[PDB]
DNA sequence: CTAGATCACATTTTAGGAAAAAAG
DNA sequence: CTTTTTTCCTAAAATGTGAT
DNA sequence: CTAGATCACATTTTAGGAAAAAAG
DNA sequence: CTTTTTTCCTAAAATGTGAT
C-alpha cells in the first residue's frame, strides 16, 4: 500500500515517542504499522501515553497496530 | 452522522467503574447510549451466582428492550466494568425521534440482531460443549474484543479465573484446571490475570 | 391494519409439515412472516445432535437477524412444527416499504426485543438449573404454548420426551426419569405423549 | 359481566354442537365459557370439528374456553 | 342389589354404544357391570370414547366394571 | 571470556538502570551477569522495566544473568 | 463411569495512586 | 518548569489445593 | 461425592388415513 | 344425500431399562 512507503516521522507525533520509535530502530510507518503494543511497551521510555499516541494515529491514518503482511 | 442527532437529545451522565447503571427488575422506561467506556451485561441467580450475559462496549445502546412493550422491568443487571459515559432518553421522547427518522431505529434493532446471533450461540455452547469446549470458545471470543491486545504469540488479555467461571459457566476452579491444561497443550499462555491466547491472526 | 399493506406487498407459499424453511447457513436474503401454522428453531452441533431453540407461532416473523448486516447467513434451522402458510420479502423490498412505514420496522424488533429477553433466560437457566429444574420450567413454558389445551387439572400438551430432552438439554432417557419423578411429587400427569402440568392457571 | 348472563344458544353455533353441549347440561354462556376442551371432547357426538367450532364463536365474542371465575 | 335388575337400555347411553352392547347381549346392567374395560373394547364397533362413555355414566352410578 | 572484560557502562541501556548498577558498583559487564534477577530487584529504583531491560541487551548479547 | 462441584484458608496477585526520576 | 514514565506500596481480591 | 450420559433392543405408543356409523 | 364422529389398522417413531 502506498502509507507504508512514507517514512514514520509523517505521523507527526510527540517527541517522546519519535526519538523512541526511532532508538528502537523503526523508520517507515510499514514497520511500526506491523508490531505489537506488548512489544512496543517493552521499549524504554515509551509509556501508556506514548502508546495510547503511537495507536491513535495509526488509527486515524486508517491502520492498525501489530498488522499483518508479507514481504517488507 | 444521524448520531450526532441522535445524541444532542440525550442527557449525558458519568458512571463510575463498577457502578450499575441497570439495575435489574426495575421499571424500564429509558434507553441508553455507551458514548465512552465498558459496561457488563449480567443476571444472577437466587442464592445470587452472577453468570455475565455479554460485555457491551462503546457505540452500543443499553435497556433497549423494554421499549417496545410498555411497563416491562428490565431484563438485567449491567454493572460499569470500566468508568463510562452514558447518553440517555425517555423510551418516550425516543419513539418520538424514530418518528422523525427510523435511521436510528435501523441502527438499534441492528445491534439486537447481532445479540440474538451471540446469545443464541451462548446458548448451543451449555448446549453442545463441555468446560474446556466452552472455555476454549471464550478465550477465543475474549481476544475478539476491543481490549485485546496484539501480542507477538497472539492476542493477550486480563481476565480472572472466577471471570471466565461466570462467562462459560462452571467453577472458578475448574478454570483454573482447565486453563492449566490448556498451557500444558502448549495453546495460551497464563501470568496471573494475564492471558494469552496463541493463535489469533 | 398495517400488517394487511405489509402481507399485499410479500409472496406466500404454504410449507407442509416437518419441511425446512430455513436452512443454516444459508445466504439470507429473504424475510418470512408466518400466516399459518407453528414452527421451530432449532440448531445442531457437529455430530448432528439438535438443540430446539425456540417455537414460532402464527404472527411471528422468521429469518430477520440476516436483515441488518448485508451477506450474512441464516442463524439456525426452522423446520415446519406443522404444515403452515408463510409470507416471504426480499429484504430488499422490506426496507424500502420501511421507509414508507417504520411501524413495521417497530413490530418486527418488537418481536426480537421478546426473543432476546426469552433467549437470555434460556442462557440462565442452562447456567443456573439442574435437569429436573429445567424440565420443570419447560413443562410450564410449554403450558403457556397456544396449542395448550385447558384441562380439569390444569393444562395439558403433547410433547415426546425426545423433545423435552432437546429443549432443555439433556438425555431423553433422563428427561423419562425426571418425568416419572414429577409424576410420584404428583405434579404433572404424563400418559405417553400426553402430559399435563397441574398448577396452571 | 354482561354476555356470560344470556344464554349459549345467543352463540348461533351448530345443530350438532347445540344439541351437545344441551345434553350436556350447558345453559348459559357462561357455564360453557368456564368449561375445559378436554370435558367436552369427552363429550359424545362433540368432535375436533365441532370443538374447534366453539372455541372459534367464544374467541370472537372475545371470551375463552375453561375460563375462571368464582359464584356462579 | 336393586339396580343390577334394570336393563343397561334404562342406562340410555350413546346410539354406537347402545347398539354394541345389545348386539351383544347385554341387556341388564348386571350382564355389563360383570366385564372388565378389556372385556369390551374387543367388541366390534366398540372402542375408546365408547369404553370412556360406558364408564362415566357408571362413574355417578355408582358402578364400576369387575 | 573476552566480553565480560568490558564495563556495564559500554553496554549501554537506560539512564535509571544505569545510575542503578553505576552506584551498585557494577562497572564490568562480568560483576553483571554474576547477579540474577532477584538479585538487583532488591536495588533502588531498579524494578520490572528495569530488569527486563538489563535482560533484553544481555538477550542478542548472549549472555544471562547467574 | 465420567465430568465437575466442593470447601476452607494460607499464599499469591492485583488495583491503582503517591512520588521519585527521567525526559522534553 | 511541566509531562510522562517507573518504582514502590498495601488493603483487598483472586487462587490453588485434591480427595470424596 | 454427586448429577447425568450411556447403550442396544424388545416392547409400547403414535401418526394419520380409510371407512363404518351415527347425525343432521 | 352430506358431515362429522369413531373405530380400526400398521409402518415408523419413541421408550425404558440399570449398572458402570
Ligand atoms: N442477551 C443479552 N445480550 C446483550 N445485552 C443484553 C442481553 N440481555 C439483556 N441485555 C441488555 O441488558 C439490558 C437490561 O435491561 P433492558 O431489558 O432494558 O435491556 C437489556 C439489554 O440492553
Ligand atoms: N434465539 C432465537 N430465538 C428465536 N428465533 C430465533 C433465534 N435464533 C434464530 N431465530 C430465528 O431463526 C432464524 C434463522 O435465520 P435468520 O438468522 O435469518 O433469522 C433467525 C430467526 O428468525
Amino acid at each position: 500500500d502506498p502509507i507504508l512507503l512514507r517514512p514514520v516521522d509523517d505521523l507527526e507525533l510527540t517527541v517522546r515517542s519519535a526519538n523512541c520509535l526511532k532508538a528502537e530502530a523503526i523508520h517507515y510507518i510499514g514497520d511500526l504499522v506491523q508490531r505489537t503494543e506488548v512489544e512496543l511497551l517493552k521499549t524504554p521510555n515509551l509509556g501508556k501515553k506514548s502508546l495510547t499516541e503511537i495507536k491513535d494515529v495509526l488509527a486515524s491514518r486508517g491502520l492498525s497496530l501489530g498488522m499483518r503482511l508479507e514481504n517488507w | 452522522p444521524t448520531l450526532e442527532w441522535f445524541l444532542s437529545h440525550c442527557h449525558i451522565h458519568k458512571y463510575p467503574s463498577k457502578s450499575t447503571l441497570i439495575h435489574q427488575g426495575e421499571k424500564a422506561e429509558t434507553l441508553y447510549y455507551i458514548v465512552k467506556g465498558s459496561v457488563a451485561v449480567l443476571i444472577k441467580d437466587e442464592e445470587g451466582k452472577e453468570m455475565i450475559l455479554s460485555y457491551l462496549n462503546q457505540g452500543d445502546f443499553i435497556g433497549e428492550l423494554g421499549l417496545f412493550e410498555e411497563g416491562q422491568e428490565r431484563s438485567a443487571w449491567v454493572r460499569a466494568k470500566t468508568a463510562c459515559e452514558v447518553a440517555e432518553i425517555s423510551y418516550k421522547k425516543f419513539r418520538q425521534l424514530i418518528q422523525v427518522n427510523p435511521d436510528i431505529l435501523m441502527r438499534l434493532s441492528a445491534q439486537m440482531a447481532r445479540r440474538l446471533q451471540v446469545t443464541s450461540e451462548k446458548v448451543g455452547n451449555l448446549a453442545f460443549l463441555d468446560v474446556t469446549g466452552r472455555i476454549a470458545q471464550t478465550l477465543l471470543n475474549l481476544a475478539k474484543q476491543p481490549d485485546a491486545m496484539t501480542h507477538p504469540d497472539g492476542m493477550q488479555i486480563k481476565i480472572t479465573r472466577q471471570e471466565i467461571g461466570q462467562i462459560v459457566g462452571c467453577s472458578r476452579e475448574t478454570v483454573g484446571r482447565i486453563l492449566k491444561m490448556l498451557e500444558d497443550q502448549n495453546l495460551i499462555s497464563a501470568h496471573g490475570k494475564t492471558i494469552v491466547v496463541y493463535g489469533t491472526r
